[PDB]
């Protein structure tokens, strides 16, 4: 689950990370009122779930309330690489002397959380690591002891950060406590800033939460719906399905994340272009397939649906029964191509006579069929 | 076979739950030796003829146990794995999906230091064809034969095994190591075991995007394997920065790319099947 | 630092320990209004920093608001083994089926925190520590990993607690999180109760905080003054002194906790009866001794003052200078006996000539002197 | 002597602080080899001719160091001890009073597992008469001689050593192990060291109420000691349940009573002095 900068900042502040005072605005009027209340130079920052907001023009300085109004007006509703800005953060501008990078992610090779620290802040870290990996310093954190001030200080010196050593270390320590405290999968401060007054401040922040731990952060579980990259992610979750929006027009339904990836790979290889990832889980009874169809068809881009299921024990007629129900309720208006392995596949074929629902014995065959078809309502 | 066979005596944690009940029945039909069950609050109960205890320690006080399979709900599952390892159980199979990553970062470290082998979480379990089933996989697709399997997925694995079985190749032990980012057992952990099992003539590695267990496995195969290995990678066309169902199936910038995995297999002389059928074809070829 | 039951309960509740709803009352009228709000049977409990409140009559059940008024009236201002009750907790009465004991303290031999668990709740857990040390089950907690549910469940079974196993274990887990969370030195739930409805509840709670960690718990540091066993503890802290009120009439001032204990031991041995412990810290310059005198003399019970200092490097007149300052400000109205080892002990003696401040070369001698006062 | 001597090369953590700087000067006058200092934020500076570094690791990268003495304020002191142990420093002397008990429960465990010996916290340090002073004790009361000292207190210790010195007995190494409830080094830890030091002919144990280190030390002496030991207990008249200055000087019901300590000394054949002078008297007697 993605959080906005302002939400990440609220969390970091709560754990003792210094943060510029700021407030979210939904209108130029609110931006102006906020600028007036601060009574100093502010920044207007697009709140969208991508990076590079700055290069894309979603981060603008404003010296006066009237400029805060104007800039909010120019940013609200703007498009930043696909996303529409629906709110902005209005924050006090900090005078920057130094821009550093501090980030925590899971290092899957060591099975530990790793702190990544670098002098080269304000820049896409991925670049850095590819260009000159030596400018990035790493500390792998003890999962039971945590990250202690002395370890933080050593990391500060190792990376050659200039500024108050104790205050830099404290931010790093608080950053990790925050990470564990909300079950973040990612927490970065970029840029971690030393102000011209020598102050240490998190000028920007990014947090991504572990979805598996939302159940123990009710506070944040609430934001699930609004933070979703796509509204179908939520519906699919209701049934215990995992949905991912892709750009394409072939709808995909499968039982098992591995099998669904394979399906996507098949489709793509033979010229197709999948509209989504949908894993309906281990089992595939009638209700499950019906709901899966329901969810996938709420996507306008879908021209047709490729269902690829390997039931083994589960009957094949179970799939057909669910697709039939959907068709006979006037939900299924597009063509549906299936590969359903299991028991009684013949009995399942018989069921789909006279229905715009066609089975095949092989997945690659079904895949080809859907790629070539012009979809659309029948 | 490796790890488990018909003599393996199995404890089921979460036996009274919906899933536990369902799969305990399936395992019993297959012949698995389920000797006991654990569910705090339901000690003294019975499920499908299996006595139920409040704690693993009570269970092993009345029954010899070589392995435990865990169906406990995600918020409590890591704690259940810890309990098993602390009770001295050598093999722990963690089925449950949705366990918080940080729960596993902690638990994996502790369980390993204790000497137990953990498989999972978010995994279908382990099966030794026609010997014992400790998991949720359909037993009918695993005819006993010559090929060992290690997979990060479930249904995809069953399809490969069905294909290997219809081709007369058959399978030895299949291990679903799970779809999580932090797991108890990796490809490289199991490869030495398969390497030294004379009944296993070939090993199929079914992997996918995310992390670098495949690359590490490939490096080990290059240097130590004395039998053919065939690979497969799900998610070759996947986008970056998006979880593809499995919590662990995500490409994080430079890490976990499909390209990196294909390249490392290639350098290790591990052939990569593009389809299920190609898995069977490449294994046939390598086996003369 | 001691906390009241209601403060301990607030902390426990915050960490997820179930606690009967309750509110503090300073008057019978407040007790009554509270009873009215709850609209059921309540308990009126004296809030004082000792145990055995029950046997002493500071815990009374009340079925009606008018009974709550009358039970508060009988408890407010009562004396419980030395302490005066200035407030009561008015809590919903729980229906008790089982009383268990759960407690955390530092085990100094193992250098670890130990959970102590027993079926025999509602009773002196030290009593059971003799009658049957075997009735107390122990778990030493890992200082980095903490105390996990599976460990809690094993302890529950080990101790033979009846009741919901999962809920019992959760209380035990939360109890420890609270312990670490507020840097408690002691946290106990006695009795940890299983209600007739099967519910699990902390019917009573005790927490003692680590004073060394108050700096990182501001909300609790505030309570320092009010929770002090004696008002002089606070003053003494201002100067970095450690003060302890004892019952006796000889005032004691020394530099070093070990030396002060030795001084108390000397006095007691020779028939004396010390009014206090006061450690002024390592050093003993004029200001320090003056302040120490200031603090000690605010105690009515003090007949006279025995100052016992070993300065070594620190010159002895430093002590005399501070005592002199105190005397010529009309602060020092009692006799002062000193043993001050250090440099220039003679020039210090020719500073106290004629003044009611007498030195001796030996501590036992000075000790005896103050006995006849 | 034990642990330290004139060759011991010393690092001071918290050297720029008022305490650190005061005692660094004293130690320098005594002859202690202070070779380096550490204070985060003050690296590159100098105190009394001693170079200062931001971290212990930088310090030991430019100077060989056999011991560190810590004057860092209570909220940061445990962290400073950890830093020293993680830098590989074998002997760590933690002076600072007021460190949270749980900070020490955690740190003592970690430091010991790393192989460093921790003395403190809340202690005056360690001195080897006429060889080296690593602490805050006045050097002049420690004439070089025949008696080793281990004490839970400070000033009281200095008085005993002054008496022992005036009586011509003298001292070898004196260790103030601290007034805290959780400390790095107990009586029993140091006793074997004194036992095997031929220059130490007798050992004085200065203890007090609280915990049971004295009883455990007595049991060890009874079975293991090949030289006379004399005890002393502060707080014999102390009330129960009250901290007597030292965080560790408190009787908790049945634990830490003076009576228990006296009884255990007697059963071990360790004579207990009632006064400073009796310490000198009992040691004279035992030495012929
Ligand atoms: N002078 C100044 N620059 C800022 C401020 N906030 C952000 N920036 C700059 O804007 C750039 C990008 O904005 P940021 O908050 O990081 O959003 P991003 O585009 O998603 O990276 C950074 O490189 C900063 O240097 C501010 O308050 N004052
Ligand atoms: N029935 C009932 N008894 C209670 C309740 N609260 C306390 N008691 C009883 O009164 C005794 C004394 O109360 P407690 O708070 O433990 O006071 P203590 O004497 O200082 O330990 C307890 O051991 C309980 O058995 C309650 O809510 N309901
Ligand atoms: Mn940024
Ligand atoms: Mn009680």
């Amino acid at each position: 689950m993605n959080l906005h900068e302002y939400q990440a900042k609220e969390i970091l502040a709560r754990y003792g990370v210094p943060v510029p005072p700021g407030k979210v605005a939904y209108t130029p009027e609110e931006a102006k009122r906020i600028a007036e209340e601060f009574g100093k130079r502010v920044v207007i920052k697009a709140q969208v779930h991508v990076g590079g907001r700055g290069k894309a023009g979603g981060v603008k300085l404003a010296d006066t309330p009237q400029e805060a109004y104007e800039k909010a007006q120019a940013i609200l509703g703007m498009n930043i690489k696909g996303l529409t800005v629906k709110k902005v953060l209005v924050a006090e501008a900090v005078d920057i002397a130094k821009e550093y990078y501090a980030g925590l992610i899971l290092d899957r090779a060591k099975k530990r959380v790793v702190l990544m620290l670098s002098k080269e802040g304000g820049v896409d870290i991925e670049e850095v690591a590819a260009e000159r990996p030596e400018a990035i310093h790493k500390f792998w954190i003890d999962p039971h002891k945590g990250f202690r001030p002395f370890e933080a200080r050593e990391m500060v010196k190792r990376a050659g950060l200039e500024g108050n050593l104790n205050k830099l270390a404290q931010v790093l320590v608080a950053l990790y406590r925050a990470y564990e405290g909300v079950d973040a999968s990612i927490a970065e401060i970029n840029p971690l800033v030393v102000t011209t007054d020598g102050g240490i401040v998190a000028a920007d922040a990014k947090i991504v939460l572990d979805d598996n731990a939302l159940f123990r952060h009710p506070d944040l579980a609430e934001l699930r719906e609004v933070e979703a990259e796509h509204p179908l992610e939520v519906e699919a979750s209701n049934y215990g399905f995992a949905y991912v929006k892709l750009d394409g027009n072939i709808g995909i339904i499968g039982n098992g994340a591995g099998l669904v990836m394979y399906t996507l790979d098949l489709v793509n290889r033979v010229g197709g272009k999948p509209a989504n990832f949908l894993d309906i889980g281990g089992g595939a009874k009638a209700d499950v397939v019906y709901n899966a169809l329901k969810v996938v068809l709420k996507d306008p881009d879908v021209k047709g649906v490729f269902i690829n299921i390997f039931g083994g024990i589960t009957r094949a007629d179970e799939v057909a029964k669910g697709v039939i129900r959907a068709l006979e309720e006037g939900l299924l208006t597009k063509p549906v191509v299936m590969r359903v392995a299991g028991t009684a596949e013949e009995e399942a074929k018989k069921l789909l006579e006279g229905k715009p629902v066609y089975m095949y014995p092989t997945s690659i065959e079904a895949a080809k069929v859907t790629v070539a078809m012009k979809g659309g309502a029948a | 076979m490796i790890l488990v066979n018909k003599e393996t005596r199995v404890l089921v944690q979460g036996i009274t739950g919906r899933e536990g009940q369902f799969h305990t029945k399936q395992m019993l039909s297959y012949g698995t030796k389920i000797v006991a069950g654990v569910t705090p609050g339901k000690g003294g109960m019975e499920v499908l003829g299996v006595p139920v205890y409040d704690t693993v320690k009570e269970a092993v006080a009345h029954h010899e146990v070589d392995a435990s399979i865990i169906f406990v709900p995600a918020p409590a599952a890591a704690d259940a794995a810890l309990e098993a390892a602390h009770a001295g159980i050598p093999l722990i199979v963690l089925i449950t999906e949705g366990i918080p990553t940080l729960d596993m970062v902690r638990a994996v470290e502790e369980i390993k230091a204790l000497g137990s082998r953990l498989i999972g979480g978010n995994c279908p379990g382990i099966i030794s064809a026609e010997e014992t089933k400790i998991g949720i996989m359909p037993g009918h697709v695993f005819k006993r034969g010559r090929v060992g399997i290690i997979s990060r997925s479930g249904t995809l694995t069953y399809e490969a095994a069905a294909a290997l079985s219809q081709a007369g190749l058959g399978t030895t032990t299949t291990v679903g190591i799970g779809g999580d980012p932090v797991i108890g057992t990796t490809f490289k952990d199991l490869l030495p075991l398969f390497n030294e099992d004379p009944e296993t003539e070939a090993v199929v590695l079914i992997g996918e995007i995310g992390g670098s267990d495949e690359e590490e496995a490939a490096a080990w195969v290059k240097d130590h394997m004395k039998k053919p290995v065939v690979g497969f990678i799900g998610g070759r066309s996947a986008p970056k920065g998006k979880r593809m169902g499995h919590a662990g199936a995500i490409i994080m910038g430079n890490v976990g790319t499909p390209e990196s995995k294909l390249r490392a297999f290639a350098e290790a002389g591990i052939p990569v099947a593009d389809t299920i059928d190609e898995i069977v074809e490449l294994v046939k070829k390598a086996l003369g």
